[PDB]
């Protein structure tokens, strides 16, 4: 009947209209997401600089998301997949350090030690191309009992239990820029 | 109703007759056809019962003529035949918005253009409910003032983009600044639009309230208040800057002195308001 | 000639620029930064980095914390949370901060963790209101 | 120092030190600066 296929053709043009609504709004988020981006990468880079140079290589999993092996999750969609944390009411704002420093300081004061770990998120590569990989995470034990932390000077245990604090803080940061963007 | 189908069928043609008559003696008449679709039904029973061979809708093979001829007798004449004019505003109801339908058609085809009033724009209580991306006009900025034609090109335009971005924007907050100037924009210019019923309000007073619409004088204000701006403001330059309304009376159009003189007449008005 | 990296969640500063010398104020002290300094990593104290471009230009920058790692390279990457340039300072706010910071030490009485955040507080009211008056 | 003998992390010093930094700025730079938690 031609009543039906009028309405049929009437829900589709509703649903391409959500779903140009809804590329619209992400392509708004995925540009202010790149111009964050374009700041936060180089902050990373500086970050992963130290462990590029001392070269530590060889456990913990730090899931990048939204809404034996210890994995603790960043937002609800592990949650709804599968728990040592999960971050709900996530997602509708843009990333900040400070929620990285809240993740940082929920990991490290968990008192699980821990030697190596890695932070699976979808780093971005291009517009239409995002790779999930991690970045490797080292403790203060992990880092004290390296080879080439030995030429590093002026190391006690506070400046390094400082140092992997902050190194931890600025490595999830990065990650939650690149996963925003990549999301 | 209760009047015979021939007397339908005839009183267009007799209120035509009626208006042309002022129409050839160099006057002025507007003649409305309230309306047309009950006539075509009319001319349809009529053509029935007279064993002529119907078409589509089982109207007649000339329905299209009866209208044609009609419509074709209001014009604008010449200055040697006397300059009289004769305007008609035929009036067409649709059953659930099909336009498609025969007498529509055909009725569009004829005309100069068309006022769409919309059902989801009467029930929502947008009144008056005109569909804005339907109706068209073939005359356009020619049957314009020169102040209405100014301002109006820029709000149409103005509408057009935020029917644009709209669309895409029900309730989309992480959007550019320019499209939510926008949307601010049409939600403005869409409430001012509004007008209430057997209250014309004549064009120097619709031009100085769309000309405060397209300026950017309204983004400060409520879009629940816009209409007591309407009953405010346009009071205030009938009662302190009557010589600013004089000159732009003299002039025709809006001149870039009179756009600082308005710019200062709206921003001590909102500064009281 | 001294790789300097200075990025923040913010803004970035400088991304591998040559510098002269950089004067980091650290958890170790104050120390300074030239090409083959020392391997070391640092921890960032409130205070005022000092940075010295090729052509001989001094810039300032206050730095709230972060971290310092100065590699084999010759290589510096000092990532603060919130480095701002000295000259986008208040010293007004910094005097009513340092104030506040010592009405809430003197308010805190037996509160150890709001003793801890007033004496943060009192050491960045101080840093700010040398970097102003500096 | 007391920091870390008071049972605080130095991300938390950090927080604290920054929450102290971005109120030193009066005209316009306040509101671009801050984003929110």
């Amino acid at each position: 009947t031609l009543k039906a296929v009028s309405i049929r053709l009437k829900s589709v043009k509703n649903i391409q209209k959500i779903t140009q609504s809804m590329k619209m709004v992400s392509a708004a988020k995925y540009t202010k997401a790149e111009r964050e981006l374009r700041v936060a990468k180089p902050y990373g880079q500086g970050a992963m600089k130290f462990y590029e140079k001392t070269e530590l290589k060889g456990q913990l999993i730090i899931a990048i998301s939204s809404d034996d092996t210890m994995v603790i999750c960043v937002g609800d969609k592990i949650r709804n997949i599968l728990l040592a944390m999960v971050c709900n009411d996530f997602g509708r704002r843009p990333p900040v350090f400070e929620d990285a420093t809240k993740v940082a300081r929920a990991v490290l004061e968990s008192g699980m030690e821990f030697t190596n770990g890695k932070i699976v998120y979808n780093a971005f590569r291009s517009v239409v191309s995002f790779r999930t990989t991690d970045i490797p995470v080292f403790s203060k034990n992990a880092i004290e009992s390296a080879d080439s932390i030995a030429a590093y000077d002026s190391l006690d245990s506070d400046v390094i239990q400082s140092y992997v604090e902050y190194s931890l803080a600025s490595l999830i940061y990065y990650t939650m820029k690149e996963n925003a963007t990549s999301e | 109703a209760s009047d015979a189908a021939p007397l339908q069928y005839l009183a267009p043609y007799s209120g035509c007759a009626m208006g042309e008559f002022f129409r050839d003696n160099g006057k002025h008449a507007l003649i409305i056809y309230d309306d047309l679709s009950k006539q075509a039904v009319a001319y349809r029973q009529m053509s029935l019962l007279l064993r002529r061979p119907p078409g589509r809708e089982a109207y007649p093979g000339d329905v299209f003529y009866l209208h044609s001829r009609l419509l074709e007798r209001a014009a604008k004449m010449s200055e040697s035949n006397g300059g009289g004019s004769l305007t008609a505003l035929p009036v067409i109801e649709t059953q659930a918005g099909d336009v498609s339908a025969y007498i529509p058609t055909n009725v569009i085809s004829i005309t100069d253009g068309q006022i769409f009033l919309e059902t989801e724009l009467f029930y929502k209580g947008i009144r008056p409910a005109i569909n804005v991306g339907l109706s068209v006009s073939r005359v356009g900025s020619a049957a314009q003032t020169r102040a209405m034609k100014q301002v109006a090109g820029s709000m149409k335009l103005e509408l057009a983009q935020y029917r644009e971005v709209a669309a895409f924007a029900q309730f989309g907050s992480d959007l550019d600044a320019s499209t939510q100037q926008l949307l601010s924009r049409g939600v403005r210019l869409t409430e001012l639009l509004k007008q209430g019923q057997y209250v014309p309000m004549a064009i120097e007073d619709q031009v100085a309230i769309i000309y405060c619409g397209v300026r950017g004088h309204l983004d400060k204000v409520e879009p629940s208040k816009i209409t007591k701006f309407e009953k405010e403001f346009s009071q205030h330059i009938k009662t302190s800057h009557r010589d600013i309304l004089d000159t732009i009376a003299k002039e025709g159009q809006i001149s870039p002195d009179t756009d600082a003189k308005l710019k200062k007449v709206v921003t001590d008005f909102l500064s009281t308001f | 000639q001294m790789a300097f990296t200075f990025a923040a969640p913010s803004q970035v500063f400088y991304n591998n620029a040559n510098i002269r010398q950089v004067d980091v104020p650290s958890f170790s002290g104050s120390f300074g930064i030239l090409p083959a300094h020392v391997a070391t990593l640092a921890v960032l104290k409130p205070g005022v980095v000092t940075v010295y471009q090729e052509d001989g230009s001094t810039k300032k920058y206050f730095v709230s914390s972060g971290t310092v790692t100065v590699n084999d390279d010759s290589s510096v990457q000092v990532l603060a949370e919130e480095a701002v340039p000295v000259e986008n300072l208040d010293l007004q706010a910094a005097r009513d901060i340092l104030s506040k910071a010592q009405s809430d030490v003197t308010s805190a009485g037996a509160d150890m963790l709001k003793l801890a955040e007033g004496q943060i507080a009192v050491e960045v009211g101080e840093a700010l209101v040398k970097a102003a008056e500096g | 120092s007391g920091r870390r003998g008071r049972h605080v992390d130095f991300g938390a010093s950090v927080d604290f030190e920054v929450h102290m930094m971005r109120r030193a700025l009066k005209p316009e730079l306040r509101n671009e600066a801050i984003k929110r938690e």
